[PDB]
């Protein structure tokens, strides 16, 4: 059921809030979510990278996707640090529809100002 | 209502300007408020 994510920031919204659950801890359950819906416009990217015309979603459902992505702070895995510096290197780029620009717009959350850091990090070494 | 139709309905109550304060706080929903249109700033915005 990944159609919510491009539906309605309403939709995205509530499907990442309520599928994995408002546990405000240490808890790691529900990760493989936020990390599948990570993957999922990981793809989206990844694929944009060149010039193929991006379809309906990588401007509105990979986003929703990314949007269901808790990938967060403290020592993570190298998907984080990743991903990181997907969204800012590819702010370091043009022509499709992804970046760290637009990801800082709409991905302010309580799981994302430290993988934000991790960008800064990982992001001076793109640049 | 809902979740989603709340985040929606709100966002009608907002994207005009109804000034509840509720959200502004509610962690959640305040950062939807802010920054979940984009960032929480606009070009010119309904909120001068």
């Amino acid at each position: 059921l990944w159609d919510l994510l491009r539906q309605s920031p309403q939709p995205a919204q509530a499907l990442l809030e309520l599928l994995l659950e408002e546990d405000d801890g240490t808890g790691l359950c529900h990760w493989p979510l936020q990390n599948a819906l990570v993957d999922l416009i990981r793809k989206a990217l990844r694929a944009l990278q060149g010039p193929d015309s991006v379809p309906p979603g990588v401007v509105d459902a990979i986003y929703g996707a990314l949007r269901t992505l808790r990938c967060p702070a403290e020592p993570l895995g190298v998907e984080l640090h990743l991903l990181c510096e997907e969204l800012l290197e590819a702010c370091r780029t043009e022509g499709s529809p992804l970046r760290e620009e637009r990801l800082l717009s709409c991905l302010l959350h309580k799981a994302s100002r430290g993988l934000l850091s991790l960008y800064g990090h990982t992001y001076a070494e793109k640049v | 209502c809902n979740n989603y139709m709340r985040n929606e309905i709100l966002d009608k109550l907002a994207r005009n300007g109804v000034f509840l304060a509720s959200e502004l706080e509610d962690f959640e929903c305040f950062l939807l408020r802010l920054s979940r249109i984009g960032g929480v700033i606009q070009d010119t915005l309904p909120v001068q």
